């Protein structure tokens, strides 16, 4: 049926501004009230505004009034929504939903359905930045070593073992969030402990936003 | 303005078994009431529309009940598909797009002790005049514990990260913890101890300058 | 002698929501309302001021028929002299009216699973409608006591609301589709005729 689509992941800097999209393949916007919905990490939804798209009329959230705009096309069914003068506190996942007008609410929206994918907008002061790679090193019957992946931003690193023949004792931890705000995580194999000496355990670590491909072999200490 | 309050903030329940969540609106918002769920890393979906209506495709064992002030949401015969967060919103009285604080549904778990492991600052960190200390915490229960650096036997959390629990692929828990020292403060002191509080038990490891 | 088009009007595809009801002109051609009224699949078919039996043998100026959608219980309000939410703000008949109602039920057309909210009304207004007045403001309705701003607030509405049109309804909340057949008998030569 009618499904929403909505643009890609941003990062972006504290000031600088951002537009994200919301297309329906459901051909016509018709007279529905399309509406963003922004969830803060661990926090609650919160409505941001909505547009009419058949009127061109929007209405915005007192706490967002002239920091948002939101806009739509009806000849390619996309609805945009743009927020300004970015903080930390505007890092969320940012959503768009049609909604019915009220069937006498007075309100120009009722419930919400359907929903977009949802949109992540990460605004921090960092800069893009290549991590730096160290082995943590072994030292039961089983031992655990790995890789130590650290101050990168942003995320995803992708850490691999072995060109990829080592996957059985994988654990890559998520990442902090350093009061310098970049980030440093951690991958543990834990292996055989018989084998230190014969097997090589070598971890491929690759930071795509700074094309950073790093192989650090891991080997025992005394 | 109309503040809709949840019930509970979390409930830990084993499959097949009867939840009930609820949602109370501080004014009379006649029947006019929408359930939405967001499963984990998920948008939300429209679960029930006019406080009783199921919407399209929502499965049966969702029911929502209620009117004026007192509205519920039953999951009768719980499955693995609906541990969720789940929220209410009113859209009667202003405004109409006020959600509730929600309610988290989690599968309950019997209860797991953090598997600590800790490693020293490698050789090519203290190369470059930097020091780490990895404490790796994994495959516990419930998602919280607590983190305590020493140095030696005197309690320290100058320049101390943690990460926030986060659930592994076993309904168990992981985080870590980083303390990033100097070389001097490495070596200077004896030893360096982690300690992991869990519902009580204090885990711990501790590595030494060799 | 070309036919009027009334099947542009009546097998349309889609419909005006009321409160922007369609008005379609007819003029310069020949037309047959008994083959309307013998379509027999109607359920509200009143002539005011005329018969449709005796209507092929009139000519008028003009013939505009009006559009729109509204649900089962609303029927009853487009005639002369009614009141209503429809009738004082959404489309309002004279009381000396010259003309016919036409509606049916359409329930299978304007009905999706899970609901139809595509069509609208006007739930507030200033004042009632003069006859046959045209109004598609979405200007924010004062109902309070206080200053709207144009943005919605407590007491401060959104003037157009949606129909919930879906396949379980009662009659009473059962979309219809409406014409409204009036005749201007203007000044000038007839271009509306019969046979
Ligand atoms: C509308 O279509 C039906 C069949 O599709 C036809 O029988 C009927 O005469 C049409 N009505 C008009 C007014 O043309």
């Amino acid at each position: 049926e009618v499904q929403l689509v909505q643009s890609g992941a941003e990062v972006k800097k504290p000031g600088s501004s951002v537009k994200v999209s919301c297309k329906a393949s459901g051909g016509t916007f018709s007279s529905y009230a399309i509406s963003w919905v922004r969830q803060a990490p661990g926090q609650g939804l919160e409505w941001m505004g909505r547009i009419i798209p058949i009127f061109g009329s929007s209405n915005y959230a007192q706490k967002f009034q002239g920091r948002v705009t939101i806009t739509a096309d009806e000849s390619t069914s996309t609805a945009y929504m743009e927020l300004s003068s970015l903080r930390s506190e505007d890092t969320a996942v940012y959503y768009c939903a049609e909604s019915p007008l009220g069937g006498g609410s007075g309100y120009s929206v009722s419930w919400f359905d359907p929903w977009g994918q949802g949109t992540l907008v990460t605004v921090s002061s960092a800069s893009t930045k290549g991590p730096s790679v160290f082995p943590l090193a072994p030292s039961g019957g089983t031992a655990a070593l790995g890789c130590l992946v650290k101050d990168y931003f942003p995320e995803p690193v992708t850490v691999s073992w072995n060109s990829g023949a080592l996957t059985s004792g994988v654990h890559t931890f998520p990442a902090v969030l350093q009061s310098s705000g970049l980030y440093s995580l951690s991958s543990v194999v834990t292996v055989p402990s018989s084998s230190l000496g014969t097997q090589t355990y070598i971890c491929n670590v690759n930071h795509k936003p700074s094309n950073t491909k790093v192989d650090k072999k891991v080997e025992p200490k005394s | 303005e109309i503040v809709m309050t949840q019930s509970p903030a979390t409930l830990s329940v084993s499959p097949g078994e009867r939840a009930t969540l609820s949602c109370r609106a501080s004014q009379s918002v006649s029947s006019n009431l929408a359930w939405y769920q967001q499963k984990p890393g998920q948008a939300p979906r429209l679960l029930i529309y006019g406080a009783s209506t199921r919407a399209t495709g929502i499965p049966a064992r969702f029911s929502g009940s209620g009117s004026g002030t007192e509205f519920t949401l039953t999951i009768s015969s719980l499955q693995s598909e609906d541990f969720a967060v789940y929220y209410c919103q009113q859209y009667s009285n202003w405004p109409p797009w006020t959600f509730g604080q929600g309610t988290k549904v989690e599968i309950k778990r019997t209860v797991a002790a953090p598997s600590v492991t800790l490693f020293p600052p490698s050789s090519e960190e203290l190369q470059a005049n930097k020091a780490t200390l990895v404490c790796l915490i994994s495959d516990f229960y419930p998602g919280a514990v607590t983190v305590a650096w020493k140095a030696d036997s005197s309690p320290v959390k100058a320049g101390v990260e943690t990460t926030t629990p986060s659930k592994q692929s076993n309904n168990k828990y992981a985080a870590s913890s980083y303390l990033s020292l100097t070389p001097e403060q490495w070596k200077s002191h004896r030893s360096y101890s982690c300690q992991v509080t869990h519902e009580g038990s204090t885990v711990e490891k501790t590595v030494a300058p060799t | 002698t070309n036919l009027c088009p009334f099947g542009e009007v009546f097998n349309a595809t889609r419909f005006a929501s009321v409160y922007a009801w369609n008005r379609k002109r007819i003029s310069n051609c020949v037309a047959d309302y008994s083959v309307l009224y013998n379509s027999a699949s109607f359920s509200t078919f009143k002539c005011y001021g005329v018969s449709p039996t005796k209507l092929n043998d009139l000519c008028f100026t003009n013939v505009y028929a009006d559009s729109f959608v509204i649900r089962g219980d609303e029927v009853r309000q487009i005639a002369p002299g009614q009141t209503g939410k429809i009738a004082d703000y959404n489309y309002k008949l004279p009381d000396d009216f010259t003309g016919c109602v036409i509606a049916w039920n359409s329930n299978n057309l304007d009905s999706k699973v899970g609901g139809n909210y595509n069509y609208l009304y006007r739930l507030f207004r200033k004042s009632n409608l003069k006859p046959f007045e045209r109004d598609i403001s979405t200007e924010i309705y004062q109902a309070g006591s206080t200053p709207c701003n144009g943005v919605e607030g407590f007491n401060c509405y959104f003037p157009l609301q949606s129909y919930g049109f879906q396949p379980t309804n009662g009659v009473g909340y059962q979309p219809y589709r409406v014409v409204v057949l009036s005749f201007e008998l203007l000044h000038a030569p007839a271009t509306v005729c019969g046979p």
